[PDB]
Order: structure tokens, then C-alpha cells, then sequence
């Protein structure tokens, strides 16, 4: 057939969206091989991008669906599967409405896949109850910042820090996670930029820095307080900046005010303050980047030190996970449909009703991972687990499988047996990111294209496929989407942004950033470019106290 | 037509001779061999997105060929290492392969270690005066020349300056005015004096075509008896047509040559004392190896780097979890390398961290040349330490003029 | 304060034999240079002498037997090569290559053992410490 075939495609590995080009041999990938086309990296790889291509092909991979039957699971054909699914998801919807069911997706997974698992999710059986790894992971920094200016995502790029004068970076280890947004580091220092790294412990990002700082852990906030406390103290706050599109100076001053002498708490003396303090302050453009009130003490440096709508500046908190913007944005939260809209105002809510032909909306707050898994048997009975593995990655794994076996009808859906298939009823197999053909979203809201090198292993099917042939046995409405870009389509016409992202622009080597609203928009590769996106338009700047644990 | 002819050669297919960047000679070349059955594959660059884009390919439909037709600049990518890795080292399969210099010497140092078979592969060299990384291309196109990038159609180095086609005209920058700005060829390209691989089978080029053919025809000079045969073969078949090549175009011709060779010894000079002497070059050495995150991008796609575990995953030397990582790494690199290292620069090319792999292995490498006597990629002499003699060991010892190893050796 | 390090490989042929004829016929010499006993100075690779001083080898010296000597038939001109390399490679990495040298040592020479032993010594004196032990940090 064909031998030593090219195939472009992201790296799933975190979110900096690396891409890289798999090479095919007679339908097998058989290794990684370096795209200097790309603007993300420039050819360049990491340990994990370099060996991605490793578990593509290993035996243990799910072939074939599996149910349990009084024991070991046995061999299933796909109708049976999927007819014992559609009967017992049935049953327990007739039994205990929308809030019986729990679904939740990993960030592992590519976006039409997250789309077509929330709209299930939600067009049939009406509920809210969807979820991703975002919450147990390391951060719910995302409301903090939607809190802070509207839009919890990073505000620049990665190649744009090299635009700085002060690249600070903060509690971080982006070289050991996010080595290709380190290497903007190092670019940077190699054209001599000022870098301050924070992080608590000498790490080999920290080794980049010209300054670097300790501080006892788990005193960001007495830190940042002491900080913003100088920069009011000797003025060097933007007058213009806070005076045009901030609010909350009172308060920032009345809670910052007692943090004159925090050497109690953190451990930086005062000469170290006041010299980080002011260079950051007097530095023109300065970039913070960060890995709750944690990061809304970032956002309240940015916009006291008026560091945020422009070129060379703003904060770019890491995401970590592959496509954990990507399955936020698609909307596998409770509480937004897609592109963050809002499932409490009735005027998205009813142009989902009329988009998805479907009428009556939940409105109400779903139920979190932590949620769901704690009233495991209380109220909801039956869960659809889309890439999960909780018995290995939430604490209290003992706790973890106690609730799981309380459950009716776990059906779990993966590329391999893992230790929370054990519990599952029914074991739907699967397809890795060298077999499906979607989209990622990077931590800097770029789209970046996935492709198709191979083929699923035997009888194993991508997620856009089982859920559609799922809701065609449950006889839903909507799901008659065959491909990735019908998928993306529908989602689309749904969300007021990424409404101009089509997949012909999107076969761009540079994809395209996610508030991209019309059709010859080229991108927003910077977001507040000159009005935050609140209520008055304002960023809001809190004052929090430290809380010593 | 004889093994040191000089020729001018282009395609008797209209559409491949439009198509080719000069006359279509390598893909009419290519093109023959496929279809007459002296190959079983060729592995050649088409672009696969944009002109920015240069993916290799296997090609075994004749038809395919003129897909490949056309020279894209912004390929500094490396094609022998692929065939080792995923066409088994052509070791059973004949292949033609399309290769620049520094392919050339890769696949020279592959067959020397025993890794190809040059007895199967067939090289069809073009002369090469540098390439451009894509993404620096870009950066070139929209900040000096003031263009939106994906407008340009064509773009080449002719001359000595980077002509681009846009919609609405051609502009043109001098190269080296570009190269001090910060832009243009490569590093290792900017220190290459590899240009016309004199090693491989055939060398063509658009250096010494003048007159009314200055755009219609391909210099070919025939560099073994293979490349005869296939010459010979495809001019008699009719697939090529050949006239002998111009004096005063040989004559230009060597004299672009050594001008390239001049400017590649001026930029070895100053990147060579910008590195530091002493304490300092240490220091340098020292600071920017220590940003290495273990990738092994740099072992996996150097040419001279063939061994199933690199020493640099041994316990014994570098202790496996520690990630600012030892010195030792580079030093087990300098020390397996530099002795034949080509300066094909995708060790520093393909680098996370952006260290200077090539330039500190060439800088090693020039006078480990010029110690041994040993130019790496040109022919079948075996490396310095697979081949010591027990006379040119004696000579070393008596040229120092002492009783030991420890002084009178450099100058 | 600082006292010189310096690691020695010397073959058992000949290199052994003379430091041990030295020691039997009772030449003093000072107290800093310990040695790795290898079979030939062939075992001698690369990678040794370079993690020799990059875990912080003041000095490195290595003897073996003269050209023609050798124990077995040619070893030590593939040794002396790979040291001629390696003095090249010292050189342009910035370290200062006299901090490596290769002596020819007979079984018989006792005495020139002696001189060998206090001439390097001399030499790293004169030389100091190592770079790379402050410039790892
Ligand atoms: C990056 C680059 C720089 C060059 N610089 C010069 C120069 O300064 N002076 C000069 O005289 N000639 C240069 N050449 C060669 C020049 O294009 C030749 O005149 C041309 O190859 C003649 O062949 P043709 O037009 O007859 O056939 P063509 O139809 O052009 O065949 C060109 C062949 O080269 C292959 N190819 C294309 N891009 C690459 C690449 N990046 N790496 C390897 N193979 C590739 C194609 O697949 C095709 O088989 C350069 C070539 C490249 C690729
Ligand atoms: S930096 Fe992240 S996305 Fe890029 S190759 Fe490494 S793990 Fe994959
Ligand atoms: S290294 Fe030399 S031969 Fe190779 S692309 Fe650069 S200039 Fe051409
Ligand atoms: S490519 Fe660069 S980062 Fe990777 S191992 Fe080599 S030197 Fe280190
Ligand atoms: S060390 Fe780097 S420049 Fe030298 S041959 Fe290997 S890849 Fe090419
Ligand atoms: S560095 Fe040395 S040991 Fe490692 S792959 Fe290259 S030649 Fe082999
Ligand atoms: S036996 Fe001593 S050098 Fe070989």
C-alpha cells in the first residue's frame, strides 16, 4: 500500500498543541518524525512528543465491546452492546429523571467528541450533570480569571512573551511540563530579557532566571500582597489603565495595605520584594505566567500594573492536559452549553431549545466529578464514563471504588482495560488521536488539526461514531453527523464564536485562536484587546487575604 | 554521457520542463528510472501544503513524479536517516534518491558504518547554496520584505539574495545583508562548503547555464559510471535531451564555487571566535548545555549517530532521572561525533532548548580535519579510530618531536 | 585547602611493572596520583578520561607501553590516537589540555616511573583547580 507516509498531527500530550508528523508503513505507524512547517514548535519535540507513537499498536488495546455477565466480561458484537446500553440508560431515566444519570469525559479527547458527549448529555435526557478532568486537575484557575477579566483563558500567545521585558515567571515548572512554552523562555533570556522565576523550590526553569525567589509554599497570595503593596505604595501603578478599564482600587487598597512586612509568612525579605516589585512595575511590557484567589492575585498584578490588552504582556496560566481548553470550551462543564454560554440565561438556553430541536433545558448547575462520585449512590445510578480512569486518579481510590460499586450500569468507553473497566457493565472499545480525525484546542486557544494515520485496531470505533449510533438506538434526534466536520459544524452554528473557524481554515499550519467570529476574521491571538468581556466591560480587581492553612 | 562530462540537460515533457525549478533533467531522470525498472522506489521532496512545506516521499506510480518537480528552499530536512529507519536501510530495495550535499555526506557516513547500501541507492545530487528554516522564512517575508506570507508563489536564492514571487511583482534582498539582520540560510548552512556533491552519482544545478538557455536547462556533471549509465539510458530512450555544456559556463561556474567556499570559510571564522576562547568557551559550553531536557532529538536524527542505546542513556554515565542533566551528555556526543561530523545542523535545528549543537560539533570538527586529515562524507575511508595505522602512529609521535603525549602538538 | 587530583590508567604490561620496579627499588615520590590498572592502554576508553574530568579530575595521565611494546601486538597506537583526539577535544571545550597527558613507560624504567609521578605533579600545581567544579554549581 504505502510506505514511509507523512501524516500531520498534534501531540496529545499537554496543551502546548505541539504538531509532529507520523509516519505510516503499511497501515502501522511505525515513528514520530519532526514538522518544521509549524509555528508552535518549529519542528521541535519533547521526550513525550518524540515517543508518542509507542502505544499506538501495543496488544493490550480494547478490540471488541465487553460485557459483564455473573463475572470476567465476555466477547460482545456492537448491537448487543449497544442495545443493552440504550435498555438500561432507559430504564433509569423512566425511573429517576435527568438527575439519575452522570456523564463525564476526559480532556484527552478531541473536540467533537466532547460536542457530541454533552449534546447527548443533553438533548436527550435532559441534564447538566457532565463533566471533565479540569476540576480534579490542578485548576479551577479558570473561574478565577473569568472572575478577574472575563474570560478565563490565557490572554497572549507563547511566541509573544519574547515581545517582554520582564517575563515572570511564577511557581512554574514549564520545562518540565510545557517544555515547548519554556523554549520561549529560552529565547528569550538568549535575546536578553529580563526573566524573575518565583517558584518555591530551584527548578531547571528557574535556572533560566536572572532573579529567582523562594518562598515558603502555600503563600502566594501574602507574596502578591506584598508586591501589589509596594506598587501602590510608591505609585507606579497605570493611572490611565485602572482609571479607564478597572474596578476596584478601594478595595485592592484596603486589603493590600496590611502586608507591609509579610516576611512571617513568606519568606522573601523586603530588599527582594521591593527589587521584584519594581521591576516588574517599571518594566513597560511584562508577561506573567503562572503554573482560586491564587490566580486572581495574578490578575490583580496585571491589571494594577495596566499589563493586559496588548502585544509583549498578559497572563498565561498552563493548562496541562491536551485538550482540556478544547472539552471547557465545547462545553463538558455543568454550567455552559459552548463557548461558555451560560445555561442561566434563558435567552442562550431557549437558542439551544430551537438549534437542537429539543425543548425544556435543565437551567440548573450540574454535578462536578467530586459531585457525582460523592452522591455515587444517593440519587445518581447509571454513569457513562467517556476516558476515565477515577479509581487511579482520584484520592481515596478505596473510597473511589466503594462508590463505583454502588452504581447501576457503569458503561465505560477506552483504548485500554484499565482498573476502572473492572466495574463497569459494558466496556465500549475506543480509538487513540492516530486514529480519530478532529480537532485540539491548545492552552493559548489555538485549534489545531488532529489527523487519521491508521485505523481503530479491530472492531473498536471512535466516540463521535458510538455515541451517534448510541442515540440512533435511543431514538434521539440530531445525531446524524458522520464526520468530524459535520460535528464541528453543528457546534459552529451553535456557538457565537468559533462560528468563523471552518476546517478549511483550519488546514492552515497555524489553526486558528478561539474568539474568531466571522468567516474572514483571521483570529484573536490576544484577547481583551481593548475592553474586557464583564458586565460594565471592566475588569474587576479583588482583595484577598491569606488564609494560613 | 561519461563520467566527468559537463552537460546541459533538460525534459523532453514540455510539462516537466516547465515544472522543473531549471529543466527538469532530475525528474525526468527519476522519472526514467522508475519506469524503466532500474529502481524500485524513489524518495524525493514534494511540498505538501504550501511552498513552506517539504515532505519526503517514496514514490513507486511513475505518475507521481511530477509532483516532486520543482526545488523548495525551505526544506532543511535530511533524507538518509529516513531510509535506514523506515525502508530498512535499503538493503534489499534499489531506490534513486534526489539529495543536496549535506544528504550526499549523510549517506556516505551511513554506508562507511554499514548502516545503507550504497550498492542499491542511486543519488542524484543538486547543488546546494543553503536552506531556509520555513518558519524563519515567514518571519523574512513579513517583516523585511513587507509581504504577507502566504501570498508568495515562488521563492529562491539566485545571486546571492533572496528573490520572492508575490501577487504584483518579485522583490529581491541581498543574503548577506538578510543573514546579519538576524535572517537567511541556516547557521550550518552559512558554514557549509559542501556545494556540489562531487560524490554522488550525478550533480545538477542552474550554475554555469548561460545564454538562451539561462532558465530552460540543468548543468549535469556526471560523477561516476552509474550516473553514466542512467544518463546515457534516458537521453537514448528520450526521456532527456543533452548538449555538451559551454566553457564559459564551466568556467563561471567554478568561479561561483569558490566564491562559496570563500564565504563559507568568513562565516566559520566569525562564528568560530564568537564561541570564546579559553575559560569563556567553557563557560559557554557549560551554560548552554545545561538547558538540555534529554529529548535525544539530537542522537535520534544525526546522521553519525547509529547505535541501538546511545551511551547517554547508560547508568553508569548519566544518572537517569536527574534532569539538569551532566555535561557528560555533550561530551559523549563530542566525542562520537566530531571526528566525522557534515555540518548537516539538524541536531541544533531540532533542538527544544535551542543550544548550539551544530556549531559547537563543527567548530570540534574543522580541525579534528585538520589534526587527522580526514574530510568526513566524502568516500568510503573509514573513520579515524574504526582504522589506525601502526606507521601513521609513529608519525604523529615524531612530528611532536617528544617522548610522550603532552605538548608541541598545536600551534 | 586544595590538594591536586589526579587519576592515573596505566597498563599492566609495562606501566604497572615500572611503577612497581620504582616502588621495589624505593624512589620517593610525592603522594597524589592514583592509578586504575587496565589491562592495555586499548581498554583506555574516551568516555573514561572525559568522566574522569568532568566529575573533576585536576589531572588525567595515562601509560602505557612504547611504540613496538606493546603486550599485545598494537594496542597502544589505538591509545594513542584516541588520547590526540582527546587532547584536541580538552582544548576546544576551553579546558586546558596540558591537564591530560600520555607517557610511555617501560617495565624496566623505574626511575622515569619517578619523574613521570613528579613532573605531573608539578604541571597540575602549577595549573590549579579544575574549572569544571565551580562552573557545574
Ligand atoms: C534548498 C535548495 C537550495 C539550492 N540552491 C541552489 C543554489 O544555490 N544553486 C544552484 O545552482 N542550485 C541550487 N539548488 C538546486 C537547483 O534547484 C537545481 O538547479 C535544480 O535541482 C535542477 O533540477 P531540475 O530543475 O532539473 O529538476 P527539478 O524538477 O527541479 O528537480 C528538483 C528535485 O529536487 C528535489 N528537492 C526539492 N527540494 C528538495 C530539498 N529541500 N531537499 C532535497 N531534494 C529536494 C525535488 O524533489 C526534485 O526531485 C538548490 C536546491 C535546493 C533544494
Ligand atoms: S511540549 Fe507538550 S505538546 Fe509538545 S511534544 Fe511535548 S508533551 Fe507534546
Ligand atoms: S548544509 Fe550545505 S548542502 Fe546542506 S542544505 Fe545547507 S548549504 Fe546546502
Ligand atoms: S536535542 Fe537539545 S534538548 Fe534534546 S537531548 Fe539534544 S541537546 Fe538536549
Ligand atoms: S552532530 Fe549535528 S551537525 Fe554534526 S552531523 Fe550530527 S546532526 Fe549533523
Ligand atoms: S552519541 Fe555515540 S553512543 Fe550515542 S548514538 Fe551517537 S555514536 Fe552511538
Ligand atoms: S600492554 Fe601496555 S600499552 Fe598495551
Amino acid at each position: 500500500s504505502e510506505i514511509m507516509k507523512y501524516v500531520a498531527t498534534t501531540c496529545p500530550y499537554c496543551g502546548v498543541g505541539c504538531t509532529l508528523n507520523l509516519v505510516v508503513s503499511n497501515g502501522k505507524v511505525v515513528g514520530v518524525e519532526p514538522n518544521q512547517r509549524s509555528p508552535i514548535n518549529e519542528g521541535k519535540l519533547c521526550p513525550k512528543g518524540v515517543t508518542c507513537w509507542e502505544h499506538i499498536h501495543s496488544p493490550d488495546r480494547l478490540t471488541t465491546p465487553l460485557i459483564k455477565k455473573d463475572g470476567k466480561f465476555i466477547e460482545a458484537s456492537w448491537d448487543e452492546a449497544l442495545d443493552l446500553v440504550a435498555k438500561n440508560l432507559k430504564v433509569i431515566y423512566d425511573k429517576h429523571g435527568p438527575k439519575g444519570l452522570g456523564f463525564q469525559t476526559s480532556c484527552r479527547t478531541v473536540n467533537e467528541d466532547c460536542y457530541i458527549f454533552q449534546k447527548f448529555a443533553r438533548v436527550g435526557f435532559k441534564t447538566n450533570n457532565v463533566d471533565n478532568c479540569a476540576r480534579i486537575c490542578h485548576g479551577p484557575s479558570v473561574a478565577g480569571l473569568s472572575l478577574s477579566f472575563g474570560s478565563g483563558a490565557a490572554t497572549n500567545g507563547f511566541e509573544d512573551a519574547l515581545n517582554a521585558d520582564l517575563i515572570l515567571i511564577w511557581g512554574s515548572n514549564a520545562v518540565e511540563a510545557h517544555p515547548l512554552a519554556g523554549r520561549r523562555i529560552a529565547q528569550a533570556k538568549k535575546k536578553g530579557i529580563q526573566i524573575i522565576a518565583v517558584d518555591p523550590r530551584y527548578t531547571m526553569t528557574a535556572r533560566l532566571a536572572d532573579t529567582y525567589v523562594r518562598f515558603n509554599p502555600s503563600t502566594h497570595i501574602a507574596l502578591a500582597n506584598s508586591m501589589m503593596y509596594w506598587i501602590i505604595k510608591e505609585g507606579l501603578e497605570d493611572k490611565k489603565f485602572i482609571q479607564d478599564r478597572v474596578n476596584g482600587f478601594e478595595d485592592l487598597k484596603k486589603t493590600v495595605e496590611n502586608y507591609a512586612d509579610a516576611e512571617a509568612i513568606h519568606g522573601v525579605p523586603l530588599d527582594v520584594v521591593k527589587d521584584i516589585a519594581f521591576r516588574y512595575a517599571k518594566a513597560k511590557n511584562a508577561v506573567i505566567i503562572y503554573c482560586t484567589d491564587n490566580v486572581r492575585s495574578m490578575g490583580n498584578l496585571a491589571l494594577l500594573t495596566g499589563n493586559v490588552g496588548r502585544e509583549g504582556v498578559g497572563v498565561n496560566p498552563l493548562r496541562g492536559q491536551n485538550n482540556v481548553q478544547g472539552a471547557c470550551d465545547m462545553g463538558a462543564y455543568p454550567n455552559v452549553y459552548s463557548g461558555y454560554q451560560k445555561c442561566e440565561v434563558a435567552e442562550n438556553r431557549a437558542k439551544m431549545e430551537k438549534a437542537w430541536s429539543v425543548t425544556n433545558l435543565p437551567d440548573w448547575y450540574g454535578a462536578t466529578l467530586t459531585e457525582q462520585i460523592n452522591q455515587c449512590g444517593d440519587e445518581i445510578k447509571g454513569m457513562y464514563i467517556l476516558g476515565l480512569n477515577p479509581v487511579v486518579t482520584y484520592p481515596s481510590s478505596n473510597h473511589v471504588k466503594a462508590q463505583l460499586e454502588k452504581l447501576d450500569f457503569l458503561v465505560v468507553q477506552d483504548i485500554f482495560f484499565t482498573e476502572t473497566c473492572q466495574y463497569a457493565d459494558v466496556i465500549l472499545p475506543g480509538a487513540c488521536f492516530a486514529e480519530k480525525d478532529g480537532t485540539f484546542t491548545s492552552g493559548e486557544r489555538r485549534i489545531n488539526r488532529v489527523r487519521k494515520a491508521v485505523n481503530p485496531p479491530g472492531q473498536a470505533k471512535e466516540d463521535i461514531h458510538i455515541i451517534s449510533e448510541l442515540a440512533a438506538k435511543m431514538g434521539f434526534k440530531g445525531f446524524e453527523l458522520p464526520t468530524a466536520k459535520d460535528v464541528w459544524d453543528d457546534m459552529r452554528a451553535v456557538t457565537p464564536s468559533m462560528f468563523g473557524a471552518t476546517y478549511e481554515k483550519l488546514e492552515r499550519p497555524e489553526g486558528i485562536c478561539w474568539p474568531c467570529p466571522t468567516e474572514e476574521h483571521p483570529g484573536t491571538p490576544i484577547l481583551h484587546r481593548e475592553k474586557f468581556a464583564t458586565a460594565d466591560g471592566k475588569g474587576n480587581l479583588f482583595g484577598i487575604d491569606y488564609r494560613p492553612p | 554521457a561519461a563520467k566527468g562530462d559537463m552537460l546541459y540537460a533538460w525534459a523532453k515533457d514540455a510539462e516537466i520542463q516547465k515544472k522543473g525549478e531549471c529543466g527538469g533533467a532530475v525528474t525526468a531522470l527519476l522519472k526514467h528510472a522508475l519506469e524503466t525498472k532500474m529502481v524500485d522506489a524513489v524518495v524525493a521532496i514534494k511540498k505538501g501544503k504550501d511552498l513552506y512545506d517539504a515532505v519526503p516521499t517514496v514514490i513507486t506510480n511513475p505518475e507521481d513524479i511530477i509532483q516532486t518537480a520543482g526545488s523548495l528552499h525551505c526544506g532543511t530536512l535530511l533524507i538518509p536517516k529516513l531510509i535506514k529507519k523506515y525502508l530498512n536501510g535499503a538493503k534489499d530495495m534499489k531506490l534513486a534518491v534526489t539529495c543536496k550535499g549535506c544528504d550526499a555526506m549523510a549517506f556516505y557516513e551511513l554506508a562507511k558504518r554499514n548502516q545503507i547500501n550504497l550498492d542499491n541507492i542511486i543519488m542524484i545530487g543538486v547543488n546546494c547554496g543553503g536552506s531556509v528554516s520555513p518558519v524563519t522564512a515567514r518571519k523574512m517575508i513579513s517583516n523585511k520584505f513587507g509581504v504577507d506570507p502566504d501570498t508568495v508563489h515562488k521563492e529562491e536564492i539566485d545571486k546571492g539574495q533572496f528573490i520572492i514571487e508575490y501577487e504584483g511583482g518579485h522583490k529581491g534582498i541581498k543574503i548577506d545583508e538578510l543573514e546579519e539582520e538576524g535572517y537567511g540560510r541556516r547557521s550550518n548552512c552559512r558554514r557549509c562548503k559542501m556545494k556540489i556533491p562531487r560524490q554522488a552519482d550525478i550533480a545538477a544545478g542552474n550554475w554555469g547555464v548561460i545564454g538562451d538557455k539561462a532558465g530552460k536547462a540543468t548543468f549535469l556533471e556526471i560523477c561516476s559510471e552509474k550516473g553514466a549509465n542512467l544518463v546515457n539510458s534516458a537521453q537514448s530512450k528520450g526521456a532527456l535531451e543533452i548538449s555538451p555544456a559551454d566553457p564559459k559556463g564551466i568556467d563561471i561556474r567554478a568561479k561561483v564555487e569558490k566564491a562559496m567556499f570563500n564565504l563559507g570559510d568568513e562565516w566559520r571564522h566569525r562564528d568560530f571566535e564568537g564561541m570564546g576562547k579559553g575559560k569563556d568557551r567553557l563557560k559557554l559550553m557549560m551554560s548552554e548545555s545545561s538547558k538540555c531536557i534529554k529529548c535525544y532529538a539530537c542522537v535520534e536524527a544525526c546522521p553519525i549517530c547509529y547505535c541501538i542505546e546511545c551511551s547517554t542513556k547508560k547508568p553508569w554515565y548519566i544518572a537517569p532521572g536527574v534532569l539538569p542533566t551532566s555535561f557528560m551528555f555533550h561530551l559523549i556526543r563530542f566525542a562520537h561525533v566530531s571526528d566525522s561530523c557534515i555540518n548537516c545542523g539538524q541536531c541544533e535545528e531540532l533542538c527544544p532548548m535551542e543550544i548550539p549543537n551544530a556549531l559547537f560539533m563543527h567548530s570540534q570538527q574543522v580541525e579534528i580535519e585538520k589534526m587527522f586529515g580526514h574530510i568526513p562524507g566524502q568516500d568510503m575511508t573509514p573513520p579515524i579510530h574504526a582504522f589506525v595505522e601502526e606507521k601513521a602512529e609513529r608519525a604523529r609521535l615524531d612530528a611532536t618531536g617528544t617522548d610522550s603525549i603532552y605538548t608541541n602538538i598545536f600551534t | 585547602d586544595w590538594k591536586p587530583q589526579i587519576l592515573a590508567i596505566i597498563c599492566n604490561w609495562c606501566s604497572y611493572a615500572g611503577a612497581d620496579l620504582a616502588g621495589g627499588a624505593r624512589i620517593q615520590y610525592p603522594p597524589t596520583v592514583r592509578a586504575i590498572r587496565v589491562m592495555c592502554t586499548g581498554r583506555v576508553d574516551m568516555l573514561f578520561i572525559l568522566k574522569a574530568f568532568v566529575e573533576g579530575a585536576d589531572g588525567v595521565l595515562v601509560s602505557g607501553c612504547h611504540f613496538g611494546d606493546c603486550h599485545y601486538l598494537e594496542g597502544n597506537y589505538k591509545a594513542a590516537k584516541r588520547m590526540f583526539m582527546i587532547k584536541n577535544l580538552l582544548r576546544n571545550i576551553g579546558l586546558d589540555d596540558r591537564r591530560f597527558r600520555m607517557t610511555f613507560v617501560s617495565a624496566s624504567e623505574g626511575a622515569k616511573w619517578g619523574m613521570v609521578m613528579e613532573d605531573v605533579t608539578n604541571t597540575i600545581k602549577e595549573l590549579g583547580p579544575s574549572p569544571i567544579k565551580e562552573f557545574k554549581k
